[PDB]
């Protein structure tokens, strides 16, 4: 995979010494340049995975969430250039050399062979993150906003830490190859929960699950656009990426602690669904949203059926285009009114025409129609929580119907109804974050034509 | 027939023929303990390199 990491981080000494003008279109064009090679990844065997070294590998989950971290690498290079124009050159190259670093480490976690490499760049993705969120943040709280998403995932990483080195010590290896192929039911004993346990609110807390989620509304609703896309996009994901590894060796416990945080999520989406349908500010809906959609993920990898494990591989790469499309959708309005009140701007359509296009499908998305990744991923979570228990089927089925209340809501009180007429600046759309939006929704449409690539090693 | 021995003389170191057996345990010393396993061998490369995580070599 150096043949993605070697160029990858020659973007760092490009970028770095490059003009004083050319910093947006070099480091644009070469990214993408990056994406087209890490398509590549894209060929996976029947079931062995992709054994390029000894410290790294990949397979049909980790391919689809690297192209979802390369291809989106230029997206935020393209929403950052608005409002990083008034700022320094030496500043602004610091900001893409955060970008190019939070990218780095994600290939490089997703590559990993063994969990505890895995788990270093894991968690180092927290500090290219932690200077984004709070260096160039916009408000007061965002202080408060970088501890709080600090402390939140640190919380439950050291306990994983602990358990990860307790493996090397009596299994003899963390390879994931060995770790499953060397697999041996777990115990019931009293430390093995507690064993289970810690290797397990590490990949939760991010995800984030009901209950320890506050950290995702006090930084996504609060962060600047460009750390709110890979935020949402892929690094709620990482959980989900760790849980299908640590899972190989963590049976059958799942078939009890499962219940206490299957629950906990089930009656999560439905209630945080509700505080989507009845918020002030718009990207606190989103961010709202994407623990909604990120809930019934929780539950398909708990479950443990490979359907649901289909199902959760096609809504993560599905709800990172989409809370990605939302999160640039909320900063377009956003710069022209200097807000994110919800209310402040609606009825926008008669002055935006694409935009309320750009609006349409984005939440059309949301709302997952048919035949769109996110409910073939949504769909195949149904199907493998109805063969688990047949109650299943209103909770979840409510909440997206709740999913379905406000995801016409922000339309609705945004772009249907009359202009406010004092209001006086919305210009004219700018290609740049109208072009944005494109390179945001063809591929959802695209990989809707075959989405046999992005179910997993399962499919 | 006595010559008082000059100076020095008394002090002299003298040697003597008694015909007891040297004792063999003086100080009836134990058993000496046996010595640890000698350390010897030849040297190669360490198997798979530093062999601690994710260091191939």
């Amino acid at each position: 995979m150096l043949k993605i990491i070697i160029p990858t981080t020659m973007l760092l000494p490009m970028t770095w010494m490059s003009k004083h003008n050319m910093i947006w279109i070099n480091a644009t064009v070469h990214s993408l340049l990056i994406s087209l090679i890490s398509l590549s990844l894209l060929n996976q065997l029947g079931e062995n995975s992709l054994n390029f070294s000894l410290t790294f590998f990949s397979d049909s989950l980790s391919a689809p969430l690297l192209v979802l971290t390369t291809w989106l690498l230029p997206l935020m290079l393209m929403a950052s250039q608005s409002h990083l124009s008034k700022e320094t050159t030496t500043r602004k190259k610091l900001y893409i050399t955060m970008l190019i670093l939070l990218q780095l480490f994600l290939i490089m976690t997703f590559t990993a062979t063994e969990l505890i490499l895995f788990y270093i760049l894991f968690e180092a993705t927290l500090v290219p993150t932690l200077i984004i969120i709070t260096r160039w943040g916009n408000q007061t709280e965002r202080l408060n906003a970088g501890l709080y998403f600090l402390f939140y995932t640190l919380a439950g990483s050291l306990p994983l830490l602990v358990a990860l080195v307790y493996i090397q010590n009596t299994t003899g290896s963390l390879n994931f190859l060995i770790i499953h192929y060397w697999s041996h039911p777990l115990s019931n004993s009293w430390s093995n929960i507690f064993m289970w346990l810690a290797c397990i609110m590490a990949f939760m807390v991010k995800m984030p699950l009901y209950g320890l989620h506050l950290w995702l509304p006090k930084a996504h609703v609060e962060a600047p656009i460009a750390g709110s896309m890979v935020l949402a996009a892929v690094l709620l994901k990482l959980g989900g990426y760790g849980m299908m590894r640590i899972t190989t060796i963590l049976n059958p416990l799942t078939n009890y602690m499962a219940y206490p945080f299957l629950m906990l999520s089930m009656w999560g989406m439905i209630m945080t669904s509700s505080i989507c349908l009845r918020q002030t500010d718009l990207k606190s809906l989103i961010a709202y949203s994407s623990v909604s959609h990120m809930a019934l993920v929780i539950v398909a990898i708990m479950i443990q059926t490979p359907w649901s494990f289909m199902g959760a591989t096609a809504l993560m790469i599905a709800h990172g285009l989409t809370s990605s499309m939302l999160f640039c959708l909320a900063n377009t309005n956003y710069e022209r009114v200097h807000s994110r009140t919800m209310i402040l701007a609606r009825g926008l359509q008669t002055l935006l025409p694409l935009m309320a296009t750009w609006w349409l499908m984005a939440s059309l998305t949301n709302l997952a129609l048919p035949p769109s990744i996110n409910l073939i991923g949504e769909l195949f979570i149904i199907t493998a929580s109805f063969s688990w228990s047949n109650i299943t089927i209103i909770l979840m089925g409510m909440n997206m119907m709740i999913t379905a209340l406000y995801s016409l809501y922000m339309l609705i009180t945004t772009q249907r109804g009359k202009y406010t007429h004092h209001i006086n600046n919305i210009k004219a759309s700018f290609t740049r974050e109208n072009a944005l939006m494109a390179l945001h929704i063809l591929p959802l449409l695209l990989l809707t034509l075959n989405p046999k690539m992005i179910l997993g090693p399962l499919y | 027939g006595w010559v008082r021995p000059d100076l020095g003389e008394l002090s002299k170191v003298t040697k003597v023929k008694t015909d007891r057996p040297l004792p063999e345990n003086p100080y009836h010393s134990r058993a000496r303990p046996e010595p640890n396993p000698e350390a010897e061998g030849d040297l190669k490369p360490a198997k798979h390199g530093s062999r601690l995580f994710f260091w191939t070599m």
